[PDB]
């Protein structure tokens, strides 16, 4: 017998209560980073470690730009929520 | 054994709900560029061998209807389930084209007791949507 | 420049909105499992993978017992919330 | 480099707040057995080489006062920070002995801009506390 909430993984593009950036032509910071990390690491890393890569990337390589001071120079950290019971490998 | 069995006949389903255009009455702006994410996700999960199904601009109703129907399918021969939600949102909520749908509601369709074909299998939810309006000003 | 919310890891003893079990003499399911997994895997695994072990353990080996039907035979899944930017190793 | 630098002079601090006895007016029952968790945690993190500090039955005030003071210390030579909260609670809240303290409030003391000595270092929060009252009836 196991929990009904078990084996779930919620990969949020951003931290709780926070805004989530999207570029009109490149896509959302989170998604383009996610797809990128899956392409290079799907065959080499456990899923948690891939998402961690996604986190560092989005956290490191992105920074909003706006003529609106309020939204200018903002950062974003994705949020991994795992209720997984095992290590996940795409191979 | 400490890793999920991913050797089933098929990797599973990958449902991508891409909401770009909302009903005027919602006051939600179009999510430009989301189409890029949709294509990308589609290509990526395609190469990961998942059966990908893209749904665009679904109403809140259609979203639930969709999750209900997907949860009622037989995932016996599948290894995992992946659901990507691209839309506007707030903490615990994502917007259908005509209104909000709380995450909990579409997630319960897949929990242990409800979707027995996925019990013990990884259920992944990737969500590109705001969880509020706070902004991170960074440091250093 | 990085997010101020970055490099955080919240290891919840239970899923969101859920109850969290504690045994009057053994301690909390989550804590006794956590400590146990740290002892065996601190020198062998990345932190995320250790917590995943913690999840499977708490999810697998524990089930409440009560004379109160309402609280009897209940399960619990811990919740890992990572906004970490790198892999964490205790060695 | 993709792993946190844990070779600093010291592993860091490990603050364990173990609340077992609450003020009668709160209506919170004693958390029997939590002392076991406290000892265990203490022993475990001791062996992981963290400087462990156990605080028992702190009031909501003392909890904030404590986190403020800990965040104002110099963690230049430390690798990480670990904070264990053992108490009653609800979603986004943990109880001091005399009332609630929202998690966000004691966590902000350690965010990038506030605690510069921990910037770029792993800040771990282990919380043994309810996040509500829903119960998981399991399956299979
Ligand atoms: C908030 O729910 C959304 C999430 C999303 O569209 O994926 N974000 C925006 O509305 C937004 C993001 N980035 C730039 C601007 Br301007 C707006
Ligand atoms: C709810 O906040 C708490 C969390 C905790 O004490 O660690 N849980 C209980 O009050 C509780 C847990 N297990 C058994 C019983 Br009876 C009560």
């Amino acid at each position: 017998k196991i929990p009904v909430e078990a084996d779930f993984l919620y990969a949020y593009s951003t931290a709780p209560g926070y805004y989530s950036w999207r570029n009109s032509k490149d896509g959302s910071w989170f998604i383009q980073s996610l797809c990128a990390m899956l392409k290079q690491y799907a065959d080499k890393l456990e899923f948690m470690h891939i998402l961690t890569r996604v986190n560092r990337k989005v956290a490191t390589e992105f920074e909003s730009f706006s003529f609106d001071a309020t939204f200018h120079a903002k950062k974003q950290i994705p949020c991994i929520v795992s209720m997984l019971t095992k290590e996940l490998y795409f191979y | 054994d400490n890793s999920y069995k991913m050797d089933y006949p098929e990797m599973g389903l990958c449902i991508i709900i891409n909401n770009k255009n909302f009903h005027k009455s919602t006051g939600m702006t179009s999510r430009s560029g989301t189409d890029v994410d949709a294509a990308n996700l589609r290509e990526t999960f395609r190469n990961l061998k998942y059966e990908v199904r893209n749904k665009n601009d679904l109403t809140r109703e259609e979203i639930v209807e969709l999750m209900r129907d997907v949860s009622k399918e037989d995932h016996s021969k599948r290894s995992s389930f992946v659901c990507v939600l691209l839309s506007h949102g707030e903490e615990g909520i994502i917007f259908g084209t005509n209104g909000p749908v709380d995450l909990k509601k579409i997630t319960n369709f897949f929990r242990g007791d409800r979707c027995r074909s996925l019990t013990g299998k990884p259920k992944l939810f990737i969500i590109q949507a705001c969880r509020g309006t706070e902004l991170d000003c960074g440091i250093e």
